[PDB]
């Protein structure tokens, strides 16, 4: 995009404010590929943080209320039940109590999705380009059209085609709602985690978020026997 | 000096010469400066790589160093200075003498001399016996020469950090006090 | 003429006093450079001293009264209730070194030809604006915010208002200098600033020595403190 | 917004007071006896500073009269019949307990911390809705420092683009049109009154606090 279009989108997201860049991060040229590339990267970062944050907000609400799945997570005569992962503690403790294979495969599945989004050939095959090259800032390409060898049932966005045949006006309105909901949901999820780590940080939630001891920004806990994990966790931090 | 290579985005496209040593440098003096820089950079790259491999824990040379006199590659130890102290004086003299022969061949054999209008750092034998950097175009070759200069400048600072950690103990962080 | 500009600036600073140079430093030939370059130097020095003295006064109120950031940092070795001369004395030696080094890097960027030329300016002794810190538009790694006006609150301000702001900068910097050394002087010659009698505690130790006492040699890094 | 965050002056385009003569006119209109009583000489200032002082006086009048009436009611002991806490599994506190805490300062002190934060948050929301230039210009006025009427609270109920995501029922000032239509200058009479009883309530509330 350009700064003018970014200002217009800000006006459409909140006409009272309009553009709000106190740091002038849009003019901050990072990656040395022009203001258009920088604004594209920032827009994608906002959209992706928002998507992950709203998803994690719903996940935190669902997991913190004792709504584990009925089926099991590990397989064998001694397998970690999802109920055991629930009983591990609060949601962050559930993640830390996951098996190492579960953690690795979750994060690597997400990584596969991320590189799939970042590749320009698949984006061009699905239409549009990389978000730093004029494409739509936040747009996951089609795992079907990319040409993976086996035919996948569904794409990641809109698997059942419910937003299909949407009005273009509804599409723009939906993207505005996506950005704003993500903007608020980032604060929501970080407020949950901040209440978990520092009690009383978010005054409204008092006694309603379980405590947590380990670092939340540490995907692998002490149970994860992998290279350097224990040495990394040896020294803690606020 | 502005048209001598080695400048990059790290300086900002300009020459890094605050003390003004380039002002008092002629063409021959500038060629000498570049030749010394290239030699020191290459030596420091080799020295850092060797010291890091030896001290880090990499698989060092199998077998004996001296069958008679009973000195072994494993027995020499992983401290760099202690290893260079315990290696035989014959071996030290041999390394130094071969390096000296190569230095004198670099000085004399390359007849268009880097001081007398030649390319600094053009040691003819000791480069690319397998011909890897033979088909590279001038642009990528200049890029790689700048890479040589940058990497080796970093290597010089690295090896001086190593010897500072060995001499002035607890001097550099990320170097255990012994060495 | 640079002298004429300086006299007009003094009249703007205070028309009652006007140009007040009892020593003729504006006519001194510092380094043998001409009067324009010397006046550039003196104006830069005045503005720099005033700026740092204003920051020093605000930081004296911050440290002595008690105003600290939370978390792991240099703040956790300074004893509580320590006075403003003991805070700098009590921070780690690396903290003192890196503070002075960062200030040095900012000085270097302030006087570097690269940044001042990228901003379309010249050195303050070579026909430039005395007291101008350039944007970091020539630093190797693209830099988020500049030193002066980081949020660009003065992107659209009148040149007359900017001139009046510089007139304010000089005067307030002079007054801040006087106040800050009032604080320093009351601790090493008591009864010298009558108002501060009983407020500023005495301090036994050379102010002008930066690295004395050297302070603790603690290692405050936690995650990945391999250098310890 | 970043283009308007100037920290400086822009030319005025209204009939609002921007000089000592204009201040004197309003001074005699408020009270022909005293006139302009400006020993500190804060009439000898810029238009923006004059508007700032005018709005500050008006806002102190609002808060002081509200404080005086609240002080009188809370001293009378006309408490609310509700419970002030204890519905989301929290301890139970009653307005009767807040009243029995002590005098109105003690009552505010006995008020729970998040209750204080929420009240101050609402007041801050009102303050910044007042200060929002874009809202006033969607409405019919500007910021008081830049030539706007000092004291205008913008409407919180609206259907414009600058309207809240959820509809708001009523506005802060005149929710049910109790002003309806005063005459085009009886509004100004009421403004003069507001300034006078605002000053009187200012003196009254500080005197009561001192007592
Ligand atoms: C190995 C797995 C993997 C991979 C390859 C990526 C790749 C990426 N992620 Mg990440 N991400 C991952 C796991 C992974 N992610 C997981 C498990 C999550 C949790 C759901 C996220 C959540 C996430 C968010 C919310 C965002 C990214 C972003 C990015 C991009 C920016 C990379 C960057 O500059 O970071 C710097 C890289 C390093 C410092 C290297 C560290 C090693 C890139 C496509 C950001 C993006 O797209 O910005 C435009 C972004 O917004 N990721
Ligand atoms: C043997 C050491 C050595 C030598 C001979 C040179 C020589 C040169 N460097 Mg330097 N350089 C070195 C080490 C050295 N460098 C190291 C380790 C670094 C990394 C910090 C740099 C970083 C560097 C940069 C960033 C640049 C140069 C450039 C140059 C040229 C500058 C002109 C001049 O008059 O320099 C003569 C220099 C000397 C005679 C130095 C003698 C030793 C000093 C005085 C004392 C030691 C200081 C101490 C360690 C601190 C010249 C070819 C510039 C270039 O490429 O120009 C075309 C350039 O841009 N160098
Ligand atoms: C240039 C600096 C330098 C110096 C002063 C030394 C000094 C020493 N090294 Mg050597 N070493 C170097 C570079 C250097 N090394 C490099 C670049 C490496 C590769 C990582 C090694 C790897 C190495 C090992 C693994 C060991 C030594 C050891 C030793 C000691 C006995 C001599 C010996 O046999 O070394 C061998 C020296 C070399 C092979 C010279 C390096 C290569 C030069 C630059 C020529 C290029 C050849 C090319 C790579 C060949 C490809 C085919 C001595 C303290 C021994 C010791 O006592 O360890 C405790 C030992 O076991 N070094
Ligand atoms: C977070 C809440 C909040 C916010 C955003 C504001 C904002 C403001 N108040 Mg304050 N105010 C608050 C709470 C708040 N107030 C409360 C709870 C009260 C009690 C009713 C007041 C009573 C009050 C008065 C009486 C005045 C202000 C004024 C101001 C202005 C300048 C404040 C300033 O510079 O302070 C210093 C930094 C500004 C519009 C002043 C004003 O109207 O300026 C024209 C003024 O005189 N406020
Ligand atoms: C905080 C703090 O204090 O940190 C401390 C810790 C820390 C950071 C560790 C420190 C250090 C030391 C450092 C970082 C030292 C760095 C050393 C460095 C940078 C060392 C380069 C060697 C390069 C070599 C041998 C290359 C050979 C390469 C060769 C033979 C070739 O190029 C060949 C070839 O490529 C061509 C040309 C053509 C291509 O067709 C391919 C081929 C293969 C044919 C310090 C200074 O103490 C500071
Ligand atoms: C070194 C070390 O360890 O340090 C320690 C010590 C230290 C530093 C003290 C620590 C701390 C404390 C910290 C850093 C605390 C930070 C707290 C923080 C950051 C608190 C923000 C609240 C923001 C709110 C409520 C915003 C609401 C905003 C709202 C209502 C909106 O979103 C509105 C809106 O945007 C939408 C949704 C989008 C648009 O449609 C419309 C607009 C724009 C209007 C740590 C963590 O302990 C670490
Ligand atoms: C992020 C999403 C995700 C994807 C896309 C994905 C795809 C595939 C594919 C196809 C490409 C195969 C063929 C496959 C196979 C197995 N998965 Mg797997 N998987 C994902 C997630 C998890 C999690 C969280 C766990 C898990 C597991 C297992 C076990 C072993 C079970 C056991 O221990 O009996 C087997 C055989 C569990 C485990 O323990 O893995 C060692 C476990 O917790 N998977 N998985
Ligand atoms: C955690 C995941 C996630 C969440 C929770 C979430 C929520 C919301 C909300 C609710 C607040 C709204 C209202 C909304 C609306 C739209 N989303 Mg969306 N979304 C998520 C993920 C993705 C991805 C991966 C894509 C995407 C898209 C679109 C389009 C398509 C417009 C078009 O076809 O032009 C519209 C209208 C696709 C796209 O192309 O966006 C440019 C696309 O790739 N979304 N999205
Ligand atoms: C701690 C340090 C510090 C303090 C305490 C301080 C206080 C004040 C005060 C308060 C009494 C006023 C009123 C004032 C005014 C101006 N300051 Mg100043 N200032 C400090 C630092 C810097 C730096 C780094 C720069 C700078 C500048 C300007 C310009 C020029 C604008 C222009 O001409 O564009 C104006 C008008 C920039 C410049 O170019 O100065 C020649 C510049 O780089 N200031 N400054
Ligand atoms: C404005 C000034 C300023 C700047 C611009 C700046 C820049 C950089 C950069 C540049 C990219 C790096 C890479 C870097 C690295 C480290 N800084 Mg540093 N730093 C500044 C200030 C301080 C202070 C006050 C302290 C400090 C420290 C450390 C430690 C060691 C921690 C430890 O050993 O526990 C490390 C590794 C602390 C310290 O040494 O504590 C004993 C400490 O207190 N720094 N710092
Ligand atoms: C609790 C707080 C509070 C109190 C105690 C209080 C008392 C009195 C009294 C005393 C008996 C009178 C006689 C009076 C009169 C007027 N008040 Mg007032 N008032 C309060 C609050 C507000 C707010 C928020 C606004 C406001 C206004 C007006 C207008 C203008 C109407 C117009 O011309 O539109 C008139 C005539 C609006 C305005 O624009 O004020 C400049 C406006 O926004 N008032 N007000
Ligand atoms: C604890 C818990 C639960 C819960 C809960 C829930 C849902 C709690 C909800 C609480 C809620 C919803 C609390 C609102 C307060 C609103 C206030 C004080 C508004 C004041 C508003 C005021 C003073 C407005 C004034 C005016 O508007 C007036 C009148 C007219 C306008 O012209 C002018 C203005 C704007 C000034 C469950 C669901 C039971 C189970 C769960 O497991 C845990």
């Amino acid at each position: 995009e350009s700064k003018a279009e970014l200002e217009s989108l800000a006006g459409k997201l909140n006409p009272v404010i309009g553009y709000w860049d106190p740091l002038n991060l849009a003019d901050y040229d990072q990656w040395s590929q022009g203001q258009e590339a920088a604004i594209g990267f920032l827009r994608h970062a906002e959209i992706k943080h928002g998507r992950v944050a709203m998803a994690a907000f719903v996940g935190y609400i669902v997991q913190s209320n004792g709504i584990c799945w009925p089926w099991a997570l590990t397989g064998g005569p001694n397998g970690v039940m999802h109920s055991d992962i629930l009983a591990a503690g609060g949601p962050a403790d559930q993640w830390d109590a996951l098996p190492t294979a579960s953690k690795l495969q979750i994060l690597l599945f997400v990584g596969g999705l991320e590189l799939w989004s970042e590749n320009s050939y698949v984006l061009g095959l699905s239409g549009e380009k990389h978000y730093m090259r004029g494409g739509k800032p936040g747009f996951f390409p089609s795992i079907k059209k990319g040409g993976i060898p086996h035919p996948v049932p569904f794409d990641l966005f809109d698997p059942f085609g419910l937003s299909k045949n949407a009005s273009p006006e509804k599409k723009a309105k939906g993207l505005l709602a996506e950005i704003n909901n993500g903007r608020l949901a980032m604060l929501g999820i970080m407020a949950f985690v901040s209440e978990s780590k520092v009690p009383g940080s978010v005054p409204a939630l008092a006694g309603k978020i379980a405590p947590y001891s380990g670092e939340v920004m540490a995907p692998f806990a002490a149970s994860d026997n992998l290279p350097f994990v224990a040495d990394m966790l040896k020294s803690p931090l606020f | 000096v502005s048209d001598m290579e080695g400048t990059g985005p790290e300086t900002g496209g300009k020459v890094f010469d605050p003390m003004g040593l380039s002002k008092i440098a002629s063409a021959e003096t500038l060629a000498w400066y570049r030749a010394a820089e290239l030699k020191h950079s290459r030596v420091a790259m080799a020295a850092v790589t060797g010291w890091a491999w030896v001290s880090s824990g990499g698989p060092l040379f199998p077998g004996y160093l001296s069958v008679e006199q009973g000195v072994t590659f494993e027995s020499l130890g992983r401290d760099g200075y202690a290893a260079w102290a315990a290696v035989p004086e014959a071996g030290k003299f041999q390394i130094l003498g071969v390096i000296g022969i190569l230095e004198i061949l670099s000085e004399s054999a390359v007849k268009p001399h880097y001081m007398a209008g030649g390319t600094p750092g053009k040691v003819p034998l000791l480069w690319d016996p397998l011909g890897f950097t033979a088909k590279l175009s001038p642009e990528t070759l200049a890029r790689k020469r700048l890479a040589e200069l940058k990497n080796g400048r970093l290597a010089m600072i690295g090896v001086m950090s190593l010897v500072s950690a060995h001499f002035i103990p607890n001097s550099v962080p990320l170097l255990p006090g012994s060495v | 003429s640079a002298k004429a500009d300086l006299e007009a600036f003094a009249k703007e600073c205070n028309p009652v006093v006007g140009y007040w140079d009892p020593l003729g430093l504006a006519d001194l030939p510092l380094w043998g450079q001409d009067q324009d370059a010397v006046i550039g130097w003196l104006r830069h020095s005045e503005i720099k001293h005033g700026r740092i003295a204003m920051a020093g006064f605000v930081g004296y109120i911050a440290h002595a009264n008690g105003f600290r950031f939370g978390g792991i940092g240099p703040q956790n070795v300074v004893p509580e209730g320590a006075s403003a001369p003991e805070v700098w004395d009590s921070i780690p030696f690396l903290a003192k070194l890196q503070i002075i080094g960062a200030i040095g890097v900012l000085e270097h960027i302030s006087e570097d030809k690269n940044f001042l030329a990228a901003d379309g300016m010249k050195h303050y002794m070579r026909g430039g604006k005395p007291g101008y810190f350039p944007t970091f538009s020539a630093n190797v790694h693209p830099m988020p915010l500049n030193l002066f006006d980081p949020f660009k609150w003065s992107k659209n301000a009148s040149p007359e208002k900017k001139a009046k702001g510089l007139v304010t900068e000089t005067n307030n910097g002079r007054l801040a200098m006087l106040g800050l050394f009032g604080f320093l002087s009351e601790s090493k010659i008591p009864g010298s600033v009558p108002a501060l009698s009983g407020i500023i505690p005495s301090y036994d130790g050379d102010y002008m020595q930066p690295f004395l006492p050297t302070g603790p040699d603690t290692s405050l890094w936690t995650i990945g403190n391999l250098w310890a | 917004f970043a283009d308007e965050f100037t920290f400086d002056s822009k030319p005025w385009s209204s009939s609002e007071i921007k000089d000592k003569a204009g201040l004197e006119a309003l001074a005699k209109k408020l009270n022909p006896t005293v006139g302009l009583w400006d020993p500190l000489g804060i009439a000898e200032t810029s238009p923006e500073t004059i508007g700032w002082f005018r709005h500050a006086e008006i806002k102190h009048g609002r808060v002081a009269m509200a404080a005086f009436v609240g002080y009188c009611v809370q001293s009378n002991g006309i408490h609310f019949p509700w419970n002030i806490q204890g519905w989301q599994g929290t301890p139970v506190v009653s307005f009767a307990d807040i009243a029995a805490a002590g005098g109105p300062a003690d009552q505010w002190d006995a008020l729970s911390t998040p209750a204080k934060l929420q009240i101050l948050g609402v007041i801050g929301f009102l303050e910044m809705w007042s200060e929002t230039s874009v809202v006033l210009k969607a409405d019919g006025q500007e910021h008081y420092v830049r030539g706007g009427k000092p004291g205008y609270f913008p409407k919180l109920s609206r259907s414009d683009e600058m309207a809240f995501p959820h509809p708001v029922p009523l506005n802060l000032w005149d929710p049910f049109g109790f002003t309806s239509k005063m005459t085009p200058e009886r509004k100004e009479k009421a403004l003069l009154a507001e300034v006078n009883n605002g000053r009187l309530a200012m003196i009254g509330i500080f005197g009561m606090i001192s007592a």
